[PDB]
């Protein structure tokens, strides 16, 4: 069972019945056994999300259109206030829905289908792959909205522009390096730093 | 709750049972003096606290004192 | 077993059991068993650390480098010194993080997962006690290397043989008094 | 260079007077009231 | 049931009531009174605590450096430190209407600013600092520290890194490191800096840490330090027509004595500085070395006490036994360095304002006031501390066992001759000062003013005289041409300094007359009352004739009861109490009497205060009044200016004042009664009974009334006092 | 006098009767210590005496203010 | 002035004082003024390297001052 880095130890909470463990809990606020299960909805419901919409980001690049943080200002063929009213209707019924299905099985689940599977792969460890692509969109949602902060042009363009000098274009070179660096260089020390105390 | 102690200076005049307002206090025989009582606080769970048995005590120094301790809220006195 | 001071017993805390134990310790740090083998290890790796430094300074000067030891850093490269820090720091990390663990299971060094990283043999305590006394004379003279260009503004190699060139003169008193002229 | 954008305040004036206070407030009030086991 | 806050006290987390919250609050570094506390672990707690503290500190400097950096205008007011204002840093707020925003954009910014008045921009030109970068560079750094700091506290509460108890005693090596590292390493530190980089930055030279090892502080090179030749270093000193940041008149020396001011900006030399901080650095490291620690040369501590007994026995068994009670006794320790510390901040509010330390810090006068009033505020309140802590280790601490027949206990032996002769001091002064007072008031009133009482202060003169002042004529020591101390230093330092003394444009032993001697009778009144409150609370603590048993319940308690015809504010915390606002009133005479001076000084019309300040109609209406006419007028119906915030402030400050003062005239049980009142409506009421709550609501304790309307009583009277001094002092200027 | 007030208001009569035995002290030591105790103000007196200085005080300040002030413009 | 032999003199002169005439009073002073190593020497008179150091501190510290007085030029 392979911990958050080389020699952890689990924060006697988080022993392993949950999947995608690996005793990564340092404030400590997965401590209540009911708290532990919401926190893990979120982080499922937060990981689909961001799954989707970094697909999204993705393939708008591709084609052409409008950037992820200028499509809002684009004039679609609807009104805005229009827009707010259906989204915020729509999605009280849908998460009320949601929400149901939560306290009566303990998963996601799409309307009144609370094992939404219509294929029916649904298997121990396609909820594990879900979890960890989940977690990757996250941390890749915020990959795009901080190269937008500070480079803007785009993922995409982000990657081209990398290739190019590779030594030279990244994050310390960029303006927040020497924050980052630091951060970085604590991170480093950080294992050693828990592993000296225990 | 608060704390109150009897002391070996007691003459066993009852003043401060006869002043307690919530039953705290109470005379129990005893030898020590010339009344043959002393008082005693058997039931300090109740006391708020008023220190009105160390005015009603006459011995220099008093007899009994109340050390303000935790609060709860029959300590504090509260109907609600 | 000689000590640092004549006439001076050596301390109970040290013992001959340790490669370069000579019983010096004025301060007395290593009273508990557990910092002195933790400042055994320390000493073992600053000494490894210093042993590289002064054998890549004097490499350096033998192959005529441009930049001398203390300009290196400020020196044009590919993947610029801001770019370095963070990777430098992540391997070390790693690598110190695996050479750490290492030395709770074994008190001894190795690297990354052989404890101790030992390949063809060739051990022994005598080599121990060598590798500690060259260790102490690597860290002395990495002190002495970076005083010298402080106060002469010269490599050792060539502060050495200005040195031999004239002896009486270009030594600690003509550089501390003659400070002007240096720069 | 360390110098912030020229919106910085715009942001953090606002999050440190009524996000970050209302989120410490919330979080004190619940820690004040939580009964022991 | 039992609430999880506070988790240090279990008593506390069974209070069903609001006072729960309260005194967790208030008791939350009382470490002594915790639960399961031990001395090893109360030490640890207090080594973490500190360390937080110092992270603190270090965090709030870059916090001031980051914004003065970014938001200031130290790159503009570098080049005319005479002329422009320095900016704090800027503002944004949304309240803000469009006048107020003109009205806030000045010193030269694009937007709304704040005008510093801290200082650091005279301290920080000083020192060295030029450019914003170097600002930048210093906040990372500062930042970095913080960090370094907060995490050296995490980790010492940890296994394998908490101290024990032994380590934390050992008083001979802390203070040997102390005196030689913390103190004499430190200064020696300085004194590089200032040698290196602050002096050569005052000559128009830059020398930062891309060329610092290759810029000579001195053209000789360390040759004459070693070779003896120390006067090699004052040599080609600058002169008189220097430019300060330039090198036009500049020198070439860098460890002088010349004494005096620099001729532009009225601050004290760079290089004398540097040399003084030489000379203590020395000496501190020398004093490091007097107790033994670990290679037998030196001292015991105990072993000095223990010999030091007069043979007549005067003092009892001298200071036997005081050893372990100073050593074993955190709040004694306290209290000493309480005492010294607020001493010590007097100390340099007194010679900073007199002795300018930073250039151009004379002529800005809203700053000088500032610093002044904000050092002697903190002195007053870290004073009142010392004692208090005083009372606390006479309560807590003091064992008469341990401590039999030496001074400490001989103290308490004859405690009411003490209080006595401090009562006798505190009332001759009090009413000798204020008849004085009365009299030249009704002088006044009458129109004689002739027949006041004028008492010339002669021996503030007459030592005013010695240090060599000649305008009163006395003609002895330092004012006298042909004594041996005058002669004597000639050469060295006189002719600087008695330059800057006969000068009486500056703030280096201002001019005193009657006013002067009456006013610092009120500064003796209100020192000796104030000492008066504290000593007689500590020396109490224990017992009196009123609470024989006061040791019994502790250092702060309500009170004993109606009985023995009634005790409140019986307590050593009460007597505290009652001397914090003699403290603020001491605080505030000093402080109204060197505003005042020190504002006709400027106006350049001393002969106003000296004819004002001999009667109170004078400090009232030609002070407080005179001067409170553009603060009031900082926004009106026609309009408002950039000096509104500080009316606003005034205002407010009144407002708490007067807060405070219900906290402190009504007492708990008419509010526990009108609480049980709100009870019942809370209780009886629909649609609103569905919302309870889960403390039950009670009256402030008498205590915890004492100190929020002490609290309330304190913030309205510095804000007040703040908001009008800077105001004033700023618009006259 | 409204300051005087503050003096009575804002302390307890605990920390005067201490301070009067102190007081009382210095008088037994020079044999002048009075027949008659001296005890500090009761409580409730306490609180009447710094009631009736602020009162006095303040409607004797703007006793003083008001006719000054209407007597010399008006 | 030789700065050598001045502060030469100064160190050997504090040396003599400490090792012939004040040894006895500072032993006698260390003894009564109740971890350690012991510093044991084969000095006759127990003057190890500790005390040289102190006394050659105590001398340089005389040396350097004379040096600064004498060139002073006063
Ligand atoms: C692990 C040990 C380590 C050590 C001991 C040093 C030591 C040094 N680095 Mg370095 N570095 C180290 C790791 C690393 N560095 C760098 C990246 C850099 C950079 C980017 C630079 C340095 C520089 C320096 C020098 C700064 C000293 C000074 O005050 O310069 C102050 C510099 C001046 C006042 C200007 C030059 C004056 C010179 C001509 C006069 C003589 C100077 C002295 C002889 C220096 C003596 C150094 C001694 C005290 C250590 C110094 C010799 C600096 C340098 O080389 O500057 C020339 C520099 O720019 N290092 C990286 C990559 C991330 C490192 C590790 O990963
Ligand atoms: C103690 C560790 C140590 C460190 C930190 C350095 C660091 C450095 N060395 Mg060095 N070196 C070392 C040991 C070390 N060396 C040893 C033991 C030797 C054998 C004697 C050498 C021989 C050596 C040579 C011949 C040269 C350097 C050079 C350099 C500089 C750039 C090289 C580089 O990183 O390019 C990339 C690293 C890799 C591709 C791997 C750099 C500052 C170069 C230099 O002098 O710069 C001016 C260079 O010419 N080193
Ligand atoms: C104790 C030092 C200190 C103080 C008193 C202030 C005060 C202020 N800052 Mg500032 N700041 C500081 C340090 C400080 N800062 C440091 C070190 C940095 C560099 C990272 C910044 C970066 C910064 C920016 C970018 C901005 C401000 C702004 C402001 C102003 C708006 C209020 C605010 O808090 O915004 C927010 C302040 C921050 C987000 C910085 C806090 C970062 C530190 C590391 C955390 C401190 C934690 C704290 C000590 C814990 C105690 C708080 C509480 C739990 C009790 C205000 C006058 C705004 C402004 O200029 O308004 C015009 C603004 O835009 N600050
Ligand atoms: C210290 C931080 C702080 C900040 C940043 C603000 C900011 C603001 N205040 Mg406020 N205020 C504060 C403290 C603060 N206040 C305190 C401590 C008090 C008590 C003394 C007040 C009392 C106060 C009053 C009485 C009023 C304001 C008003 C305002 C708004 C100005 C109206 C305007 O001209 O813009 C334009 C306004 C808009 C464009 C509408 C924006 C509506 C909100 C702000 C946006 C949506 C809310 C957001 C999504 C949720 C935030 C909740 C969050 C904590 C979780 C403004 C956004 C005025 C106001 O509320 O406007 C009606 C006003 O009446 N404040
Ligand atoms: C040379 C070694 C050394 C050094 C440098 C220090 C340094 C320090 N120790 Mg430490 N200590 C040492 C050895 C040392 N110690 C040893 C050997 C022991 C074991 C016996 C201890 C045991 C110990 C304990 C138990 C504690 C400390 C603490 C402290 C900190 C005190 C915090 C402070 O007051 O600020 C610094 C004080 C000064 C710089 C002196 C100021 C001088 C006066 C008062 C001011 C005048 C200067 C000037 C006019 C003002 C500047 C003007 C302008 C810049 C504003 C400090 C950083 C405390 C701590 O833990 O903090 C975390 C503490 O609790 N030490
Ligand atoms: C190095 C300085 C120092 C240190 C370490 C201590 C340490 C301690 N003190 Mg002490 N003290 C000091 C200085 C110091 N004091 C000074 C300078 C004073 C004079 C003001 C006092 C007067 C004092 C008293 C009377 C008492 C202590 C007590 C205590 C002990 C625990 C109480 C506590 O801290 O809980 C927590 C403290 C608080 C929660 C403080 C409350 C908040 C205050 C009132 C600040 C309010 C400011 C306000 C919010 C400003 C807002 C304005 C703005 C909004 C406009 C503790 C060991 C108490 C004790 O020993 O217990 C028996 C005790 O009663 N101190
Ligand atoms: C303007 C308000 C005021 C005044 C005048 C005083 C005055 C005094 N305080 Mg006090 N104090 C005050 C506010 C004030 N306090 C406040 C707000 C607090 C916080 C609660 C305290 C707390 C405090 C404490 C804790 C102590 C004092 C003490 C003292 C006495 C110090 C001795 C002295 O100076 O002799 C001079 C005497 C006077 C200034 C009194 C005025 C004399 C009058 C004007 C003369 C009589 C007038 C005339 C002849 C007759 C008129 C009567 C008429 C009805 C006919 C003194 C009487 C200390 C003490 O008792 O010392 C022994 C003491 O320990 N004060
Ligand atoms: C200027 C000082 C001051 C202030 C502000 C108060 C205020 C108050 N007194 Mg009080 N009082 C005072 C002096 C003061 N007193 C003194 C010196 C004494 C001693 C004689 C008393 C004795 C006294 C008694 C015996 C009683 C009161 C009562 C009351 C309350 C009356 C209810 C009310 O007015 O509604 C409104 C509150 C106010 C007008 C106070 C100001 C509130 C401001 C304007 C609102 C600001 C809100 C703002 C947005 C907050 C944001 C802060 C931000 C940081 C989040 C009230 C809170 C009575 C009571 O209990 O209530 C029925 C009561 O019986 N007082
Ligand atoms: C209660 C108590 C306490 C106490 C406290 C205190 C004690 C306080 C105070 C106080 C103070 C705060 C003090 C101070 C002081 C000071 C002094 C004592 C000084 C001095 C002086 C001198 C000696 C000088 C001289 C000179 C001159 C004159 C000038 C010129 C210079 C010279 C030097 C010459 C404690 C805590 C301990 C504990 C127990 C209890
Ligand atoms: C600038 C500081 C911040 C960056 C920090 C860099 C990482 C530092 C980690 C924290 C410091 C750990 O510091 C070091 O930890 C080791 C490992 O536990 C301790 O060593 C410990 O384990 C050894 C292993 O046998 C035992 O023998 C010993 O008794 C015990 O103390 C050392 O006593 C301590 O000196
Ligand atoms: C000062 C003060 C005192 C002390 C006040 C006293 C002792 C009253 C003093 C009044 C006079 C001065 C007492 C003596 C009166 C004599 C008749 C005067 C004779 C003198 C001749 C010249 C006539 C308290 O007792 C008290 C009690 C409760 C709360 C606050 C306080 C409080 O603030
Ligand atoms: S009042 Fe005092 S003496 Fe009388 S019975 Fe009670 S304790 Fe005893
Ligand atoms: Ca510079």
């Amino acid at each position: 069972r392979p911990m958050w880095y080389p020699g952890a130890t689990a924060p006697a909470h988080l022993d392993g019945s949950m999947l995608g463990d690996y005793g990564f809990d340092p404030l400590r606020l997965g401590v209540n056994k009911d708290n532990l299960k919401w926190f893990r909805e979120a982080e499922l419901t937060n990981g689909r999300w961001a799954m989707a919409a970094v697909v999204g980001i993705l393939f708008t690049d591709a084609v052409g259109l409008p950037k992820f943080w200028t499509a809002g200002a684009e004039k679609y063929a609807l009104d805005n206030q229009t827009l707010a009213l259906i989204e915020v209707a729509v999605f009280a019924v849908l998460e009320g829905k949601r929400y149901e299905i939560y306290k009566k099985t303990g998963e996601t689940g799409f309307l009144s289908f609370a094992p939404f599977d219509p294929m029916g792969m649904k298997s121990e460890e396609m909820k594990l792959k879900e979890l960890k692509n989940g977690r990757l969109a996250m941390l890749a949602f915020l990959g795009f909205c901080s190269q937008a902060a500070v480079y803007g042009k785009g993922p995409i363009e982000t990657l081209q522009l990398h290739l190019a000098d590779p030594g030279h274009n990244n994050i310390y070179t960029s303006s927040v390096g020497p924050e980052t660096a630091v951060t970085v260089a604590v991170l480093c020390v950080l294992p050693m730093i828990i592993e000296a105390t225990k | 709750a608060h704390i109150v102690k009897i002391y070996d200076t007691c003459i066993g005049c009852t003043q401060c049972v006869r002043a307690c307002p919530l039953d705290v206090l109470e005379m129990v025989p005893w030898d020590g003096c010339k009344a043959s009582q002393m008082a005693s606080a058997p039931r300090t769970e109740d006391c708020v606290g008023c220190k009105r048995c160390e005015t009603a005590c006459p011995t220099d120094f008093l007899s009994v004192r109340v050390y303000l301790g935790s609060e709860s809220t029959r300590s504090m006195g509260l109907s609600y | 077993r000689p000590t640092w001071l004549p006439g001076l017993n050596p301390p109970a805390h040290l013992k001959g059991a340790l490669a370069g134990d000579n019983g010096f310790d004025p301060l007395g740090l290593g009273q508990d068993e557990g910092r002195l083998k933790w400042y055994a290890e320390a000493e073992k790796t600053n000494g490894r650390w210093a042993m590289m430094a002064v054998a890549g300074i004097l490499g350096q000067e033998l192959l005529g480098v441009t930049p001398a030891w203390w300009e290196a850093g400020a020196k044009e490269y590919d993947i610029p010194a801001q770019a370095l820090t963070p990777i430098e720091f992540i391997v070390m990390g790693f690598l110190e993080i695996k050479r750490y663990q290492g030395f709770k299971q074994t008190g001894t060094s190795g690297f990354i997962n052989s404890f101790p990283f030992d390949p063809a043999g060739m051990n022994s305590p005598s080599m121990a006690t060598k590798e500690v006394k060259n260790g102490r004379l690597a860290m002395v003279a990495f002190i002495g290397f970076c005083v010298q260009a402080l106060a002469t503004r010269t490599q050792p190699i060539e502060g050495l043989t200005a040195h031999l060139a004239d002896p009486f003169g270009k030594n600690i008193t003509y550089y501390l008094t003659h400070l002007p002229e240096t720069l | 260079p360390f110098v912030p954008p020229s919106w910085a305040p715009s942001v953090f004036v606002p999050l440190t007077g009524l996000v970050l206070p209302a989120i410490a407030m919330a979080t004190l009030f619940v820690y004040i009231e939580k009964e022991a086991p | 049931a039992t609430k999880l806050f506070p988790k240090f006290s279990q008593g506390l987390a069974q209070d069903p009531t609001t006072r729960r919250i309260w005194y967790g609050l208030a008791m939350a570094h009382d470490f002594e009174s915790h639960d399961g506390m031990t001395e090893e672990n109360l030490y640890q707690k207090i080594f973490a605590s500190h360390f937080g503290q110092l992270s603190i500190i270090f965090l709030w400097t870059s916090g001031n450096l980051f914004h003065v950096a970014w938001q200031g205008n130290f790159e503009q007011w570098v080049t005319d430190p005479v002329h422009i204002r320095p900016i704090a840093h800027a503002i944004w707020d949304p309240h803000f209407g469009q006048p107020a925003v003109e009205a806030f954009t000045r010193g030269g910014a694009s937007g709304p600013v704040n005008i510093s008045t801290s200082g650091v921009y005279q301290w920080w030109y000083t020192i060295g600092m030029r450019t914003n970068q170097d600002l930048y560079v210093g906040s990372v750094f500062l930042a970095l520290v913080s960090a370094i700091f907060l995490f050296a506290g995490w980790l010492h509460l940890q296994p394998n890194f908490q101290p024990s108890l032994s380590w934390f005693k050992d008083a001979e090596s802390r203070l040997n490191h102390h005196l030689s590292g913390l103190f004499g390493v430190s200064s020696l530190a300085w004194t590089g800096h200032l040698v290196h980089v602050a002096i050569p930055e005052s000559r128009g030279q830059h020398v930062g840490w891309d060329n610092f090892l290759s810029v000579l502080p001195h053209p000789q090179g360390l040759t004459p330090f070693f070779t003896g030749n120390w006067a090699a270093y004052a040599q080609s000193p600058d002169t008189a027509s220097h430019v300060f940041g330039t090198a036009q008149g500049s020198g070439q020396a860098i460890l002088t004595f010349l004494g005096g001011f620099h001729p532009q900006t009225q601050s004290l030399w760079l290089t004398d500085m540097a040399h003084h901080h030489l000379a203590i650095a020395v000496i501190f490291i020398v004093a490091g070395h007097m107790y033994r620690t670990n290679f037998g040369i030196g001292h015991r501590m105990q072993a000095i006490l223990e010999a030091h007994t007069p043979p007549s026995g005067s003092l009892g068994a001298g200071h036997k036994g005081l050893f372990d009670t100073v050593n074993n006794s955190l709040h004694f320790q306290l209290g000493l360095a309480l005492a010294s510390v607020g001493t010590i901040t007097s100390l340099v509010a007194q010679h900073m304002y007199s002795l300018p330390p930073y250039a151009f810090q004379a002529i800005d006068f809203t700053t000088q006031a500032a610093l002044y009033t904000h050092h002697q505020y903190i002195a007053g309140f870290i004073m009142c501390g010392a004692f208090a802590h005083g009372a606390i280790f006479f309560i807590r601490d003091y064992d008469p066992e341990q401590n039999k027949g030496n001074v400490l206990a001989r103290m308490l032996d004859h405690k009411e001759a003490l209080i006595s002769h401090l009562s006798w001091v505190s009332l001759f002064l009090g009413f000798h000062t204020l008849g004085l007072y009365v009299h030249n008031d009704v002088m006044q009133a009458f129109g004689t003013p002739e027949k006041q009482i004028l008492i010339e202060p002669v021996f503030a003169q007459w030592i005013q005289a010695a240090h060599g002042k000649a305008l009163y004529g006395f003609d002895f020591l330092l004012s006298s041409k042909t004594s041996a101390a005058f002669a004597n230093g000639q050469s060295l330092w006189l002719p600087g300094w008695l330059d800057a003394i006969n000068n009486n444009q500056n703030s280096l032993f201002l001019t005193i007359g009657p006013g002067d001697f009456l006013v610092h009778h009120a500064i003796a009144l209100g020192l000796h009352t104030t000492t008066l409150i504290l000593v007689k609370g500590a020396l109490d603590a224990r017992g009196s004739k009123l609470m024989p048993d006061k040791k019994d319940f502790g250092y702060s308690f309500p009170c004993d009861g109606p009985g023995r015809g009634g005790t409140c504010d019986i307590s050593a915390y009460d007597a505290f109490y009652l001397a914090v606002f003699w403290m603020l009133n001491t605080i505030g005479w000093v402080t109204f009497y060197w505003h005042w001076k020190h504002l006709t000084l400027w106006q350049g019309n001393v002969a106003q205060f000296d004819e004002s300040s001999t009667y109170l109609m004078g400090w009232l209406r030609d002070y407080l009044w005179l001067n409170s006419s553009q603060l009031i007028n900082g926004y009106n119906p026609f309009g408002m200016n950039s000096l509104s915030v500080w009316a606003w402030t005034f205002l407010f400050g009144h407002l708490i004042y007067a807060t405070g003062f219900m906290f402190l005239i009504s007492w708990r049980g008419y509010w526990q009664e009108l609480i049980e009142t709100l009870v019942w409506a809370h209780e009886k009421t629909p649609l609103a009974n569905l919302v309870y709550w889960k403390d039950k609501p009670v009256a402030l304790s008498i205590v915890q009334a004492r100190l929020v309307g002490l609290a309330h009583f304190s913030v309205g009277y510095i804000f007040t006092y703040a908001a009008f001094l800077i105001a004033s002092t700023s618009g006259r200027f | 006098v409204w300051a005087f007030s503050l003096m009575f208001l804002f302390s307890g009569r605990g920390y005067w009767q201490e301070l009067i035995e102190s007081i009382v002290w210095a008088h037994n030591k020079l044999k002048v210590a009075p027949a008659i105790q001296p005890r500090a103000l009761s409580i409730t007196q306490g609180r009447a005496v710094g009631v009736a200085h602020y009162l006095l005080g303040g409607i004797a300040t703007t006793w003083s203010f008001f006719l000054a002030r209407i007597i010399s413009v008006g | 002035l030789d700065p050598q032999i001045v502060i030469s003199g100064s160190t050997a002169a504090f040396l003599a004082i400490g090792r012939f005439v004040f040894l006895g009073y500072q032993r006698r002073e260390a003894n009564f003024d109740s971890n350690s190593t012991i510093f044991a020497t084969n000095d006759p008179a127990g003057f190890n390297i500790i005390d040289v150091a102190g006394w050659g501190a105590l001398g340089h510290a005389v040396g350097f001052a004379v040096l600064a007085i004498n060139s002073l030029q006063g």
